[PDB]
């Protein structure tokens, strides 16, 4: 709903709300909690083969838990998340923000932050995000820290 | 150093070692009986090794190294016996006592194969998740020291009424000999199936068909050898004496409790740590046989050379 | 049988020059499982040979 | 664009950062490379559909005495993404099996025999080799994310009732279960990782059929266009599902779900690329297992075992695992490789080291190709003109390649790099 | 090929009750023990260990 229908109506964010409907998320992220959450704006989408989008839409749930990780509880601006340096997202999370003039996301910057809604804040990013890899499990040196 | 290489050692400690040398010291009991001088070297070497394979087997971290020195202490018992004119005591032995070794090297190799590493300080949790193995090895155990139901008894049964008979101290190392190598086998079971489980077993699937049949076919030999000497009266030990059939499963029972106790009982740290340190890393260097070798023949061949 | 029981060590000694026939450089195909299944079935046969020689010799 | 900064390794690290080619990139050294993939694509395909077969048809036998005679169908199953009803479609080429893995099955090297005297008869694809991994991606612990779902609570209930289900017949089994609950119930854990990794077969296969075919046609031209394809593919299935579904007779048991949530890239592909390139539990005949010798390591983050460190000129020998795979991977052989080796060191005689070492040389640009994509998912572009945004992809680089540095237990004097980059050798 | 050398000399060793051929084979189990410990040679603890066990097995014989 609120952050559904804010991202539907004035900006682009024509692939983002496609993956929420196929997913089933549309339930969430409209339920009365903050859980900022941001967006990757349909680009961050085009720098990505396609063959990734068409993979991931065949499969709701894979889908889901990365738009899960792209959805941090809680209420959150800029500087608050200057202020963290880590933030935890659902199905867990280390999301190293960072940046100084634009707020750059893991590995994004952010486009038009404090974007303000009914029940969240909304960023809006460039690329479009990743999982980490908990190095006890998957690959190891995966953690490189990004601002020195 | 010959345990480079596994399952000839379930074969090499259990089928060449018993029977290729002492078969031959077996055999030759009529002229080794002419000198009483030999027979008395040939009880102090035995009972010197049993003594010195059990205290070096309770003191090593390598599971394949840990059964190895039991192999020479149970050997050094071959050795006692054939040192009391006792050729027929030997024989029975190597079948029942092969047998038992020979399921306890199956078992450890079992483990082998599946948790890498070999390192007693690195096993762990592995009893609810692993059964046969285990029980496996507890039998193997138990053929090879006491619990009278299970045949390695019988023939260590005629050894203590025979060395008690005559030269008396000899029975002083053999009883002694069945609670040290009773606490070995214990602390090589309480450290690879019981305690905490640890990150090199934290995944440990049982072994398929080929690995546990064998196994499993060999501790089904050692449980109807007790009862396989019953329906042919083949009979080891005499005259029962219960006050010495008394004796040797106290001892070994004490050895193996009191192993269970110092590792299934997390009242003491686990990394075990000896009052004495000097004699710890002693005996797990094994009196530092090579330091010894390298010292007094090869020294010389080399220097002269 | 029991008067044939020495032939028993030439079982497995049939078996120590017939499994080498697999060693790397010899076959280069296929190589690796029958040397071994061979050999058991040797061992097998020559413990069949010894318990029958066991019991003829009760 | 940036300076050079100190490294030994660094002649590398200025090739990834411009490009890639983790290796050099001349045309021979790329036509083994291709030709390799081609050879390790068929015993591959057979590989993904056994794993699965033992995955889902022999979850927890006491006796698989068989275990590599899949059923008809399993040969007949759709490769999720071959043909014309695929998922993703790479790979063009039929999507059921691959003609030269039904003939070698059909006639092996000998001839037209029956399955069961063709295995008697070794005259196999050495499936051992297959199972070897999936056990050491298990006892890493290194399965993805699943592996702490592969405890309790979901998977247990699951776990307990596939096995009642599968045992129902016997009253031995069923009895044994009751006694040791946990005994079968690690056997199912084996069971679902011989299926993870049987899934990550069945996107890996198509991969490297498909690359052939562009080198045939001509689209390949370097190895970077190779390792470039590697990439796309790797991102185009990062997606797919992972799961178990355990069949028994005229049911199917739900043991791992779709619906947890479990993807290919952090569940098949990255606890993958660390547990046998890398990992690898140690060779048998060049390590000694003795726990008094400090030889192999404690932790199992130090065990550099994999194809990456190999000693690839003892193949053939005792105690050496890749060899089943080299004898595996030996006669689906293109002939320009044939020729290639036949006019080399000993000839067609000792054609497995060089076709070892020409297999690490393509799992080298694998390896990098899983390292390009890593830093595209999780970091910048070449084309970035940014510096910090430039200096750390350099650091990424420098950390991935102190792996190849670390000297524990001679790990540098392992790490078959800056011998790869050697012409002569081979 | 070594295991089933053992496995003849055990049985030639057992059923031959001569002291002298009770050595024959006990020596020719000594070089079979020698190429058995040495299986995977590439190992360079083996080929060390290997050399101990043919020596020392060898003085006593
Ligand atoms: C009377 C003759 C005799 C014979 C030939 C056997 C042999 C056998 N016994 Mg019982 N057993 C008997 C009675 C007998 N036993 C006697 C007199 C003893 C010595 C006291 C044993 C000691 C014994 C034990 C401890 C076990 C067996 C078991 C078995 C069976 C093992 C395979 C199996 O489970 O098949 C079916 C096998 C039939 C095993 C068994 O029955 O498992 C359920 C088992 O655990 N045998
Ligand atoms: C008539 C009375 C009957 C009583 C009979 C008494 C028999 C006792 C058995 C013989 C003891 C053996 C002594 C030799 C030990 C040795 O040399 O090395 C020591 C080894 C070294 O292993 C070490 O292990 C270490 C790691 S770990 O600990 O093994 O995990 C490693 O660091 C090290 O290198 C390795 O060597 O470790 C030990 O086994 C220590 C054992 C000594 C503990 C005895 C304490 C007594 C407790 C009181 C009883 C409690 C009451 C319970 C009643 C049921
Ligand atoms: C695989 C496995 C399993 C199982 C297994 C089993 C179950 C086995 C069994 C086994 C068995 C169950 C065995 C048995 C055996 C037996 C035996 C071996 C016997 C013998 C006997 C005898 C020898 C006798 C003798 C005699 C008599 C008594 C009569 C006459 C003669 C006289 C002595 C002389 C499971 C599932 C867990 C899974 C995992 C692993
Ligand atoms: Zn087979």
């Amino acid at each position: 709903a609120t952050i559904v229908d804010i991202a539907v109506n004035t900006p682009g964010f024509s692939t983002l709300v496609t993956a929420v409907k196929v997913a089933n998320l549309v339930e969430a992220l409209q339920s009365p909690g903050p859980f900022t959450v941001f967006a990757p704006n349909d680009d961050a989408f085009a720098k990505l083969p396609d063959g990734t989008i068409t993979s991931l839409v065949q499969n709701p749930p894979q889908l889901g838990r990365i738009l899960k990780y792209h959805v941090v509880a809680g209420a959150y601006k800029a500087t608050d998340l200057k202020r963290m340096g880590i933030v935890t997202s659902l199905e867990g999370s280390t999301i190293p923000i960072h940046g100084d003039n634009p707020l750059e996301v893991k590995n994004a910057t952010v486009l038009a932050a404090d974007i303000e809604a009914e029940n969240g804040i909304i960023h809006v990013i460039d690329t479009v995000i990743l999982m980490g890899l908990d190095p006890a499990h998957s690959f190891q040196e995966t953690n490189i820290p990004y601002k020195v | 150093e010959a345990m480079e290489g596994p399952i000839p050692a379930s074969i090499l400690r259990n089928a060449v070692v018993v029977a290729t040398g002492a078969w031959v010291l077996v055999k030759l009991t009529p002229v080794l009986s002419l000198s009483p001088v030999a027979l008395t070297a040939l009880l102090v070497i035995g009972s010197v090794t049993a003594l010195g394979g059990t205290l070096i087997a309770i003191a090593q971290v390598d599971i394949k190294r840990a059964l190895s020195y039991l192999v020479s202490a149970y050997m050094g018992w071959v050795f006692i016996a054939v040192g009391l004119k006792e050729p027929g005591l030997a024989f029975v032995f190597i079948l029942t006592y092969s047998l038992a070794m020979a399921v306890l090297m199956m078992s450890i190799g079992s483990i082998i194969w599946n948790s890498v590493t070999q390192d007693l300080r690195l096993l762990g949790g592995l009893w609810s998740r692993r059964p046969i193995s285990g029980i496996s090895f507890l039998v193997g155990s138990a053929g090879l020291l006491a619990v009278p139901p299970l045949a390695s008894f019988f023939p260590q049964a005629e050894l203590l009424d025979t060395a008690f008979a005559q030269l008396p101290w000899v029975g002083g190392v053999l009883l002694l000999m069945n609670t040290f190598a009773a606490f070995s086998l214990g602390r090589t079971f309480c450290l690879v199936w019981g305690g905490e489980v640890k990150p090199m077993t934290a995944r440990s699937p049982e072994v398929f068909w080929p690995m546990i049949l064998p196994m499993t076919v060999d501790l089904g030999l050692v449980l109807h050898l007790p009862i396989l000497m019953a329906r042919f009266d083949w009979v080891i030990w005499t005259q029962p004496s219960l006050a010495t059939a008394a004796a040797l499963t106290i001892t070994a029972l004490l050895g193996w409790g009191v192993a269970a106790w110092v590792y299934l009982g997390k009242a003491i740290p686990k990394p075990v740590q000896f009052p004495l340190p000097s004699v710890q890393n002693l005996l797990a260097y094994d009196f530092y046989t090579p330091k010894l070798y390298r010292a007094t023949v090869v020294g010389v061949v080399d220097m002269i050379s | 049988f029991a008067d044939t029981v020495w032939l028993i060590p030439f079982y497995s000694l049939a078996g120590m020059v017939l499994s080498l026939i697999w060693s790397p450089g010899i076959t280069r195909k296929t190589g690796p499982r029958p040397a071994g299944y061979l050999n058991i079935l040797l061992t097998f046969f020559s413990f069949v040979h010894a318990l029958l020689a066991t019991v003829a010799i009760a | 664009k940036l300076p050079p900064l100190d490294h030994p390794l660094a002649d590398i690290i200025y090739r990834l950062e411009a490009g890639g080619a983790l290796i050099p990139d001349t045309p021979v050294n790329l036509m083994k490379i291709i030709g390799m993939y081609k050879a390790y694509s068929i015993p591959m395909d057979f590989y993904w559909r056994d794993l699965l077969y033992l995955g889902e048809r022999v979850f927890i036998n006491p006796f698989p005495f068989f275990k590599y005679f899949p059923t008809k169908e399993y040969f007949e199953l759709p490769n999720h993404y071959a043909g014309d009803t695929a998922d993703l479609r790479i790979w063009r080429g039929p999507a059921h099996a691959h003609p030269e893995l039904m003939e070698f099955i059909e006639k092996g090297e000998t001839g037209k025999m029956p399955r069961l005297l063709h295995h008697l008869w070794h005259d196999r694809i050495n499936m051992e080799f297959s199972e070897d991994l999936a056990r050491a991606m298990m006892w890493h612990r290194m399965g993805g994310q699943l592996d702490i779902y592969l405890d309790s609570e979901e998977y247990k209930a699951a776990a307990d009732k596939a096995i009642r289900a599968y045992f129902k017949r016997n009253p031995l089994m069923l009895g044994l279960y009751k006694l040791f609950p946990d005994l079968f119930l690690e056997q199912a854990r084996q069971a679902t990782y011989m299926n993870v990794l049987g899934l990550f077969w069945e996107v890996m296969a198509p991969v490297f059929f498909e690359i052939s075919d562009r080198y045939d046609e001509g689209s390949i031209t370097s190895v970077k266009d190779a390792m470039n394809f590697l990439v796309n593919g790797i991102f185009a299935i990062a997606g797919r599902p992972i799961y178990h579904h355990v069949y028994i007779d005229d049911e199917v048991h739900v043991l791992v779900p779709k619906e947890k949530g479990f993807m290919w890239l952090y569940e098949a592909a990255f606890p993958y690329v660390e547990a046998v390139f890398y990992r690898t539990s140690p060779f048998r005949g060049t390590k000694s297992y003795n726990a008094q010798a400090n030889q192999v390591p404690t932790d199992q983050v130090d065990f550099h075992y994999g194809i990456l460190f190999a000693d690839k000129f003892p193949v053939g020998t005792a105690g050496i695992p890749p060899t089943l795979l080299h004898q595996d991977m030996y006669h689906f052989l293109p002939q320009y490789l044939k020729d290639y080796f036949h006019q080399h060191c000993r000839g067609e005689d000792d054609i497995l080291v060089q076709l070892g070492i020409a297999f690490q040389h393509a799992m080298y640009t694998v390896t990098s190709a899983v390292l390009q994509a890593t830093r595209a998912a999780f970091y910048y572009p070449l084309d970035d003109p940014n510096p910090e945004h430039l200096m750390a992809n350099r650091r990424f680089f420098v950390a991935q390649m102190d792996r190849f540095l670390r000297p524990q237990y001679g790990i540098a004097e392992a790490c078959k790099i800056r011998n790869v980059q050697d012409p002569n050798y081979l | 090929a070594l295991l089933a050398l053992f496995e003849g000399g055990m049985g030639a060793l057992v059923l031959l009750d001569s002291l002298f051929f009770n050595y024959v084979v006990l020596e020719i189990l000594t070089l079979a023990t020698y190429l058995l410990i040495g299986l995977w040679f590439n190992q360079p603890l083996v080929v060390t260990g290997a050399r101990d066990a043919f020596l020392t097995k060898r003085v006593g014989d």
